């Protein structure tokens, strides 16, 4: 004879839904603990800015300059406080800065000639005086005059830089002539590979922040050996320099979880969960190494036989 | 009759050191539940690997085990000082429990 | 497919044996039959528990704003990758199970097969699975054949005059 | 966890002597024992084991008919009786528990915690 | 393995017996062993059946005009799904026939064995799956191996005679 | 259960038979459960061996440049297929291994099965694959068993007497 | 009893990692002979240029011209000499082309009226003398005028016809001038179903054999009944004809493999790879009848039994 | 489908009757039949089945020597015989259908048609 | 492979003739061989068959008791005896290897190289 325990637990099997066995285990995690563990892996809080935003230099968060991660925690009470702006590939943008996993500026030696620099507007309020963003340098008339701008900067290291640009569309045509000199403008960033040309639009759009016109803000790579041309007769706002492109582990993750002190392996917008089991149900969205995420709310791998109470 | 181990192994530090405690098919053929301890001179016996493959929680991941048939083997990477004492193997015959002879590790 | 039921008070094993010998009712568990089980049982649970999956950088699958082509292929994507795996999940948990049933059913017939050959024409299947000894054992006799150590050569002939 | 052992000395041949190994930190009626003795620079030798419940018994052969264990599970105290000592019985005796946690209370596959050891010793 | 036949002209289950006593030739059906498989099998057919998979809003899967790389994406989408569930649907009817004729073949031998377990030491296997009964069975007799009262002391010291 | 080892030195099949009787040691080797093996085996090779996998025109799996959204969707993509087709080679394997191991030992079992049927009483299982013949065996009766034409009824008054 | 052998195989089943077993059979092929075979399939090697190049008619290739190919394999050493250039969708004007499978050109009879054909530049050095691509046709003013190129070009076939053209973005203001008369050109081209206008962009650009200037590469497709109307006032490389267009088992393989004289059915960059096995390590790209690439780099199928040397 | 119960009737201790139902609207040789008695005022007790062909019957102990079961496939009618009648027969008998399509003919595991029954009383 | 046939000839009834196959260009010790008869103008008839190492040997029951079969395996060649020969034996003998590399040793499912043939008659 074999031996059987009172309180048996329900498993599936081939035959049949519910065979009740002496003991099972549970293979699905179907919960976390609420919080996100920084140990294992480097967690950033993006507290009140994203990535974006503290790419460009947004004024109140200075704090993010040259930080590096292994996973950008965005917040959902992240809001931008400089000139309105837009990126015509959002996602390709978010996507590349989060995967390089460094936010490292290296102010390159940028002579605009005929131009005056470090503009700003009241939108950005840096302190009681106006500003802008720290990393992009924005261009305007020196006099009565805007010189067409022909920059250029090669590459002589063995990583790839990335440059980020933008254009100014501004509200009425009073504030191009005001602002630049050209009624109509334009700005051309060229490799010796790729050509990017962008002609501003003038246009009234909504109300952020007092300013009427936006900035489309463009990205530009160099690998080892090219070169880069920045070519403009208005309506520039240059860059200032590059940051160092590096592939790794790293990712951004939009959750609300606080961060704690402990040993995780995996995170989830949802909390940290443990690693141990095969299937996970929390959530679709992990980083790490953490279980596969399934449909199923139970799995029950039978670790015992039939329990019959009171071939063979 | 009891399992074969060497009478001791040397090897210089930061290098790989492998005990074989080679057994019967009752033994170490017949079941997974392959033990490896450390006895520190004057001291009780630590695990350092418990069936086959696995470590307990506050053991470094340098020690490393594995079976091959009858034979089961020890692996201890990066070796260092802390890693000079007398390394045992268990084994399950199926009727009682056999302990190797013992393998005193030295560090050059 | 002998027994139908289980000895509930069977507290240091998984198989066993019990008796009514002349001395008295008895019962011991069996070790040999009981650790190949959960050793082939622990074996199965390693192998399913392993972490192999290790992924950093995916594609964003929330979605805030509504886009067309490119956000939905993600959306389908994913949910062709959710129901993928979901189904591995369910066939592996259903075949890991019936194995394990059928591996716990084997083991006690085993048992049961050893325990015949053990008493070569000195004892009778009674259907459920028990022997009748046709000879007096005592407690020593009992224990030999656990072991695995029983003579059937000095009980057969008074076991074959009992039989017949 | 923490294992202390007792009832070391100095015993002649032929003598008898009892061992207590007081067990505290963990329910001791779910985990299997086992006594495991070392003699002076030679290497481990298994003596016995024991179940959860006590009922099952396991010694080895070179102690077979001579040494019996046995557990107290309400004073959590592990003991081992020696009846017929000889003079390859000097060692140091290690009281252990099984360290696992699947079915435990069968038969000690690995021994976490072990004891500091009680040393006994048989002479003229 | 002792059954190498198939008897045609059984109508009223899967599994029976028949016999030549004295009296004559009959035949009878067993239900229990019948109605144990016929149950497995529509268990296993019902969680195979279970429809799960709802589906509205999904990418596009036939294209007039010629695209690049989005339209080429789409094609090895959903070309990859369909290979992964293709194999799926192999390799689980491929388990589970195999799983139905075992099932099948141990419920014969069950019956078989739980037949020879009744008939202790009055009946000896004949190779095939037929016994030989050493004492004289009328009809009720062979009703009573059926239904599983078979009192076996009764013939006991008649068919010990015959086979010896 | 009962065989625990393995004969080296039969080289003529899968399976077989080794005899002691008055005229000396003999070795023999079945080839209707040998064939019966291989050709299972060699049919279970076949149907994983099938190739039907024919891709022309896939998507770049490799990239040079840094894109965003596409190239990231491609590598999720590839990245998704290759899990799940290496999941579905680990778990055939290991299922296709376990039925070998099972129907290698099942034939084994079934030609012990048919060897103890074909002795009806007229010998006796000794514990480990090997019957004990209470009567003399020439070379022909061992062929005899092994051909399938063993007639019982000569020596079972021989054997009884021996047996009892 | 049954057999043993002395030398088994470790196999994985699912109670354990290892089981010995009499013989084993390998389900992974990991090995490669590093060389392409053409026999069942036809290779063409684009040694020194790409597809883009060969279609595009570079002067360094034209033995490429209506050549078939069942798979084009390119090589890291291509590269381009002629006129710089670009295409906003290169991978897929590169997949559009592969899987066609011919690049053969049937020359329409294009009547431009009022420019003067045949251009060419120094960075296109055809033997002695400047040249171009041979499949487009540059135009310039025809003595002091550009006028206003209003061509058709319908379909009365039965297949679909591929127009590759351009846009030439010339590097100075003064170039545009000379080389067309309108300060600001414009290219439209449009079929009855699409349209694409494009606005070629002025500014200068890393400078590549001597040109600053870059061209756009553009392509439309023209179904049976359609109609082709190609309208521009400047900055149009015109095309010179059509390629024809197929469907079929083609496809482009980067690989640095040579190519050798057997008979492998499929096609690995790193060579050609046996068939027999179910699945394969080689490599992820794959063309023709192959298996099945797995992580795994070992996968033993049991063809025996346990192997205990000296239920049943 | 439909099933028409007839036979009932008063009939004393002792006595005998036969119930004939008469199916229509299905393959009568398919499908097993059943005689299930509901007591007045009580619950449902089943009587007696027969299989596809007639060659199997199955009784239950409460009648099991006294009435028998068959049918007749030419003429689509299923016959219950009461040979020995008690008091506590007095019941309402329904003819009732196999409802599964699964193999059917061996057993009826339910019963989809029911008949409207036709009452059978014992008295002085 | 190449299997060379050898020792046909004319043979009284009730004689004995010997045929040798001399088999080059592979392990003669891997793969098992057979001997096959046609005789002339009817169809194709078994013989008989031999393992890797020449343990096991397989007869037809019309040859069983009057020819056998035998190797050589240092001389890579197959012999076939006739020991009692009747007028149904005339027939053109091959010689074939056992085809397949899948535990090649225990039979020949098929022949895959055929010798020549030999031809053997008896009459008066």
């Amino acid at each position: 004879g074999h031996h059987a325990v009172p309180n048996g637990t329900i498993v599936k099997t081939i035959t049949d839904d519910q065979i009740e066995v002496t003991n099972a285990t549970e293979l699905v995690q179907s919960s976390s603990t609420g919080k996100i563990c920084n140990n294992p892996h480097r967690i950033l809080d993006g507290r009140d800015c994203t990535l974006i935003d503290a790419l460009l230099g947004d004024p109140h968060c200075d704090v993010f300059q040259d930080e590096t991660w292994d996973l950008y925690v965005e917040r959902s009470s992240a809001f931008s406080n400089c000139y309105p702006y837009d990126v015509p590939d959002y996602a390709s943008l978010r996507s590349l800065v989060a995967s390089s996993g460094t936010l490292e500026f290296i102010t390159e030696g940028f002579t605009w000639t005929g131009v005056t620099q470090n503009g700003g507007s009241n939108a950005c309020k840096r302190g009681p005086a106006s500003g802008f963003f720290s990393r992009l340098n924005w261009l305007t008339k020196s006099g009565s005059a805007y010189p067409v701008l022909n920059v250029t900067m090669p590459n002589n290291d063995n990583f790839d830089k990335l440059y980020v640009w933008g254009v100014h569309h501004p509200s009425t045509n009073q504030e191009q002539t005001n602002l630049y000199v050209q009624a109509s403008g334009r700005v051309t960033v060229s490799t010796r590979r790729s050509q990017q040309t962008i002609i501003p639009n003038i246009g009234s759009r909504p109300w952020v922040r007092g300013q009427s016109g936006r900035i489309s803000i463009y990205w530009t790579i160099v690998k080892p050996g090219d070169v880069l041309v920045i070519n403009s007769n208005g309506n520039l706002i240059a860059p200032r320099g590059y940051f160092k492109m590096r592939t790794g582990k790293s990712s951004i993750m939009r959750s609300d979880a606080p961060i704690d002190t402990c040993i995780s392996e995996c995170i989830t917008p949802n909390g940290s969960i443990p690693n141990d089991k095969p299937f996970q149900n929390v959530n679709k969205i992990t980083y790490g190494a953490c279980p596969k995420y399934v449909k199923q709310s139970t799995l029950k791998l039978a670790t015992g036989m039939r329990n019959v109470p009171e071939k063979a | 009759s009891a399992l074969t181990q060497p009478r001791s192994v040397s090897g210089s530090p930061g290098q790989s050191v492998t005990i074989s405690c080679t057994g019967t098919r009752s033994d170490v053929g017949g079941y997974n539940y392959v033990s490896w301890y450390q006895q520190h001179p004057g001291k009780a016996p630590k695990v350092i690997i418990y069936d086959v493959k696995k470590r307990p929680s506050g053991v470094p991941d340098r020690f490393s085990g594995s079976k091959s048939g009858n034979t089961a083997s020890l692996t201890i990477s990066g070796l260092q000082a802390e890693d000079e004492a007398d390394y045992y193997c268990s084994a399950f015959a199926g009727s009682h429990t056999l302990f190797g002879g013992g393998t005193k590790v030295t560090v050059l | 497919g002998f027994i139908e039921n289980g000895w509930e008070g069977m507290i240091d094993g998984w198989y066993g044996f019990r008796h009514q010998n002349s001395e008295g009712t008895g019962q011991a568990a069996d070790l040999k039959s009981t650790q190949a089980a959960i050793d082939q049982i622990n074996g199965k649970l390693n192998r399913v528990i392993e972490k192999t999956n290790e992924k950093f950088h995916q594609i964003e699958k929330e979605f805030s704003e509504v886009e067309g082509r490119i956000q939905d292929l993600e959306k389908y994507v994913e949910d062709t990758k959710i129901d993928l795996w979901s189904y591995n999940a369910e066939l592996l948990v259903a075949l890991e199970n019936q194995h394990t049933i059928d591996l716990t059913d084997s083991e006690m017939n085993k048992l049961f097969e050893k325990t015949r050959r053990q008493l070569r024409e000195n004892a009778e299947d009674m259907g459920n699975g028990c022997f009748k000894i046709y000879h007096k054992c005592d407690n020593a006799c009992i224990e030999s054949i656990r072991n695995g150590t029983y003579d059937h050569d000095i009980y057969r002939d008074e076991a074959l005059n009992n039989r017949f | 966890v923490q294992l202390l052992e007792s009832g070391g000395g100095l015993v002649q041949p032929g003598g008898s002597l009892r061992l207590s190994c007081a067990a505290s930190g963990f329910t001791f009626s779910t985990y299997a024992m086992s006594w495991v003795r070392q003699a002076p620079g030679k290497g481990l030798e298994w003596v016995s084991t024991i179940s959860g419940s006590g009922g099952s018994t396991y010694d080895a052969e070179s102690v077979k008919g001579r040494f019996t264990i046995s557990r107290d599970n309400s004073k959590n105290t592990l003991y081992l009786q020696m009846n017929s000592l000889r003079a390859e019985d000097t060692a140091v005796y290690y009281c252990a528990k099984e360290g696992g946690d699947f079915w435990s209370g069968y038969y000690a596959n690995w021994f976490d915690p072990w004891g500091q050891g009680t040393l006994v010793t048989v002479s003229s």
